[PDB]
């Protein structure tokens, strides 16, 4: 019963490692393996919960341990192990052939098998900690070896991609251990972790692996935005470092998503509009990216209103997810109206559901946007009206006061009209007629560029397959 | 002044009797003992000293250390004991004996940002602060540089003069950037009326930058330079032009046709 | 798709326009 | 710890103070880099100050700032400004490509200043900054018991 | 050792190949003008 459950998974485990095995020995292959690795961890984690957790034990029996041996057995100590046939070499799968890791040549240590068997290792270690929910010592014990073991050895192009998804299993495990319980070793231990990406990103860079810099910076980016630095996060964003060529769209939406957020607290929401539209489209549609579009299409409502721009309403209509988006449909009314009360009575019901995603710390500004935008419908709609015309609608203090707000607006151009105090009524200074100006013209030569854009991108990769279809013998 | 052999006391008593300039003579003697054994900066290791040698009176030193350069006027200096300050009130957990103690000097480094019009650095330690819904918000101390924001965005400067006036803590702490920002108020209330209207009245104007003379209007007026003109003040700055060179921006004249022409050779070098 | 189905107005039904009939025959 | 607050406090008097405060701020050097350096030119400065002893130490603190803002260039002259505190058989990434940086730039003075004399590698003909550490280099290969970079790049 | 020779080996191939395709271009402008020519 338990032996043949342990000899299927392992089976199974072997066949997709001698895939990738014969790949990266012969030249580079390594573009192959990273699409395998991609259905890699789906397949692992749907086999870990069948057959027990014993496949990973002879798996370590079959090959040769540098320091998986103390590293299965702690792994084991937490569950409470049930020792069945558990001395080490019960089971052997070598049988001296070359595919399978002859042994007599690599227990005399005349051949190097380690690099691409440990560093395998590491990676069928992490899949079990996240699937069982594995922490405390085991969280702490993993990260004190694979950082030292990346340094040691020298990852070549297809060697870089193997710890390039360990990162991101570095800073998922640590970030749900200090939200379970705070203590003074979790923030010692977010120190290292800060000093460790540094070091690594200067040696990624000189190998230019496009999928490994992808991860660190996203990586990177949001430990910014939970210390609150921005110094730290201006500077870095400043050098350009995320390749744009082969990185996946997944990894993509989510770099654009940190610039939305950075440039919302600068006041400047130009460029930061731009992003938040980037991180829709490159993010796929699946039920897996939905964690992602959730959070992302909150934050376009956010980045709009601060504009002074209302967004439309079919947006919180139509999609299937405006269940969530309940909170954010009445901040669209009371900016509308110039409400006062509204929108103080708004934010006090929802503030327990603006606390998780900490955007309630943006509706503070939100309480000027409400007679921002009432200023600019009043004023559009109306070209010539009077000082007291507008305290009468919007139920404002006094005549000084609105004065004050109206000239608040025309510095950055958005109301466009002048107040005459010696008439005593405000006239709109926009005559339109500007077609035959060169405003339009600006944005015409931009757009030239923007169609030629997609052009360049494209031709170079329609010959990039046809090496390989036009090398192989056709029939 | 120097008071008993303990550097702590000898400024703490130095500080209630005045004379802020000799405190800072001790400032050097201060550096050289917690240096060597890392007690000026909390180390990022674990020593396990935490609460004890003089890390427990460290925190006092440069608390009125800041309050001292405060009064100096001294912005070089007030930067330097925000940032020592920095790893303090973080570590120890959340729990010491007061925690946080004073919250209202880190509040001083809040309120003195938005005399220099930096947003940058004023809503980028509102997410460094532990608690956003107790001492931010839910605070009644430290009321200074977070509702003047409000209201400045908001655009009522009529409640903002209250701010600096009518509170209760404007006394001491906050009294040496009241009247440092009161003039980035004035500032940024005339630029309003400067750029866009066109002709200055006199009168109206004494009322908007609250000018109890109208002799302090016409001062305010030789430092940015307003054509003057009879029972009048008009503005001829609204055109702007020079500031150092522009290519390719802002209505260019031969280089303008050349950026078009260059979009045709684009597509022809391509191909080359 | 902006101000348009769900904000509505809440005004402009009845009461507003039924004083309306009344105007034309004060002039 | 943080080097914020210690850079600003360089234009004080008391230099013996100062050689405390640069002894914490070389573990943040590789940190905080990307924040303190607003006050890199304040570290620059105190190079050509004639009453600032503390160049030895301050020149490893900028060689490892314009190196990781992407200067290759910058970080030769910063570490052999001291000519002291520069480790070259210390292996990190760090020092081994200013070693190659170096080399190269070495390399296209050498096919130019040849023509003129053949000397040039006795004499001041090249400025020692490119020689210092391309003479200490070929020294440490042949410690090591390899021709192949020691040959090579002698070529 | 070979990695030091092989190195700046490749290098007369990228330099013959980067005027080569812009050869084309110029016997591309030849063509449309033989073109002409046939019409």
């Amino acid at each position: 019963l338990h032996h043949s459950e342990k000899k299927y998974a392992e089976e199974d485990q072997v066949q997709e490692l001698l895939k990738v095995l014969n790949e990266i020995s012969k030249t580079t292959l390594t573009l192959d393996p990273r699409y395998i690795w991609r259905s890699l961890k789906d397949l692992s984690s749907l086999r870990n919960q069948e057959l027990l957790n014993a496949e990973t034990l002879c798996f370590t029996v079959n090959v040769l341990y540098p320091d998986s041996s103390s590293f299965k057995k702690n792994l084991l100590k937490f569950i409470t192990s049930n020792h069945k046939s558990s001395v080490p070499g019960s089971a052997e799968l070598r049988n001296s052939y070359p595919a399978s890791f002859y042994s007599v040549n690599t227990e005399k240590k005349t051949i190097e098998v380690t690099a691409e068997i440990n560093c395998f290792m590491h990676l069928l270690v992490q899949l079990f900690l996240w699937d069982s929910k594995e922490l405390e010592q085991l969280v702490e014990f993993n990260r004190k070896v694979v950082i030292p073991n990346l340094l040691c050895y020298y990852n070549l192009r297809s060697l870089n991609l193997i710890n390039a998804k360990l990162w991101f299993y570095i800073y998922l495990s640590h970030e749900t251990l200090a939200r379970s319980s705070e203590e003074i070793n979790s923030d010692n231990q977010n120190i290292i972790l800060r000093s460790t990406m540094m070091k690594f990103l200067k040696i990624a860079s000189l190998k230019h692996d496009n999928e490994t810099k992808a991860m660190l910076i996203n990586l990177i980016l949001r430990d910014f935005l939970n210390n609150g630095e921005v110094d730290s996060a201006s500077d870095f964003i400043s050098k350009l470092e995320y390749p744009h060529t082969d990185v996946s769209s997944s990894l993509e939406a989510r770099y654009f998503f940190y610039l939305s957020k950075i440039n919302a607290i600068q006041l400047d929401y130009s460029t930061a509009n731009e992003y938040i539209i980037a991180a829709i489209r490159k993010a796929p549609h699946n039920s897996k990216s939905l964690g992602f579009l959730q959070q992302s299409n909150k934050l376009h409502c956010c980045i709009q209103l601060l504009m002074g721009d209302i967004p439309e309403l079919s947006f919180f209509h139509q999609s299937n997810m405006q269940k969530s988006l309940l909170p954010y449909y009445h901040l669209t009314k009371a900016v509308k109206l110039g409400d006062l009360k509204k929108f103080t009575s708004t934010i006090t019901k929802y503030k327990q559901l603006l606390l998780k995603d900490d955007t309630y710390q943006l509706c503070v500004r939100l309480r000027s946007n409400v007679i921002k935008t009432g200023i600019r419908i009043i004023s559009l709609t109306y070209k010539k009206i009077s000082l007291r015309d507008i305290c009468l609608k919007l139920n404002l203090d006094s005549e000084q006061t609105v004065e004050y707000m109206v000239s608040r607006a025309i510095r950055d151009g958005v109301i466009e009209a002048k107040i005459n105090h010696e008439d005593g009524f405000i006239e709109t200074t926009e005559l339109l007629n500007i077609y035959d100006s060169e405003d339009p013209q600006q944005v015409f030569d931009e757009r030239i560029k923007f169609a030629n854009q997609l052009h360049d991108e494209y031709l170079v990769s329609m010959r990039y397959p046809e090496d390989k279809k036009t090398q192989q013998n056709e029939k | 002044m120097p008071s008993l052999a303990e550097l702590t006391k000898s400024l703490s008593i130095a500080f209630e009797n005045g004379d802020y300039a000799a405190c800072e003579k001790l400032l050097p003697p201060i550096k050289i003992e917690l240096i060597k054994n890392n007690l000026l900066i909390p180390d990022l290791s674990i020593q396990n000293d935490i609460y004890l040698n003089d890390l427990m009176i460290t925190k006092r030193i440069l608390e009125v250390g800041a309050l001292a350069s405060i009064q100096t006027f001294n912005f070089d200096s007030f930067e330097n004991y925000f940032n020592q300050l920095k790893p303090y009130y973080f570590s120890n957990n959340h729990k010491l004996s007061e925690s946080d103690k004073k919250s209202k000097l880190i509040s001083l480094y809040l309120l003195n940002l938005l005399s220099q019009n930096n947003t940058t650095k004023f809503h980028s330690e509102l997410q460094y602060l532990d608690k956003h819904i107790k001492n931010l918000e839910d605070d009644s101390l430290l009321s200074y540089p977070i509702k003047l924001d409000r209201w400045l965005m908001e655009g009522s400067y009529q409640k903002a003069w209250d701010l600096l006036q009518s509170g209760s803590q404007n006394i001491s702490e906050f009294d040496s950037f009241t009247d440092i920002l009161k003039s980035a108020i004035r500032d940024e209330i005339a630029k309003n009326t400067e750029l866009s209207y066109d002709f200055l009245p006199l009168s109206n104007i004494k009322a908007l930058l609250f000018f109890n003379n109208e002799k302090e209007t016409e001062k305010f007026a030789l430092e940015r330079n307003w054509p003057i003109v009879n029972s009048k003040v008009y503005f001829n700055n609204q055109s702007k032009e020079k500031a150092d060179y522009e290519d390719e921006m802002m209505h260019e004249e031969d280089q303008k046709t050349n950026i078009i022409e260059k979009a045709m050779d684009y597509a022809i070098s391509i191909e080359n | 798709e902006n101000w348009d189905d769900v904000e509505v107005d809440d005004d402009f039904t009845n009461e507003l326009k039924a004083e309306l009939d009344r105007y034309k025959r004060e002039n | 710890t943080t080097a914020a607050p210690l850079l600003a406090l360089l234009r004080e008097n008391q230099d013996s103070v100062k050689t405390y405060a640069l002894e914490s701020i070389n573990n943040v050097v590789d940190q905080l880099w990307s924040e303190i350096s607003n006050e890199l030119p304040d570290i620059e400065a105190l190079y050509d100050d004639d009453t600032f002893s503390d160049r030895e130490m301050a020149a490893l603190i900028a060689s490892k700032v314009y190196y990781n803002l992407g200067e290759y260039e910058s970080a030769v002259k910063y570490a052999l400004a001291a000519k002291d505190r520069f480790d070259i058989d210390e292996k990190s990434q760090f020092v081994e490509t200013i070693v190659s940086k170096s080399i190269e730039m070495y390399v296209q003075e050498a096919s130019k200043q040849y023509t003129k004399d053949e000397q040039f590698y006795t004499k001041d003909i090249i400025d020692p900054k490119l020689t210092s550490i391309f003479e200490r280099m070929i020294e440490k290969c042949l410690k090591a018991s390899e021709l192949k970079l020691a040959l090579g790049i002698a070529l | 050792y070979f990695k030091l020779k092989k190195l700046e080996k490749e290098y007369e191939l990228l330099t013959l190949q980067e005027d080569y395709i812009k050869d084309e271009q110029r016997h591309l402008k030849r063509e449309l003008k033989r073109a002409q020519e046939e019409v």
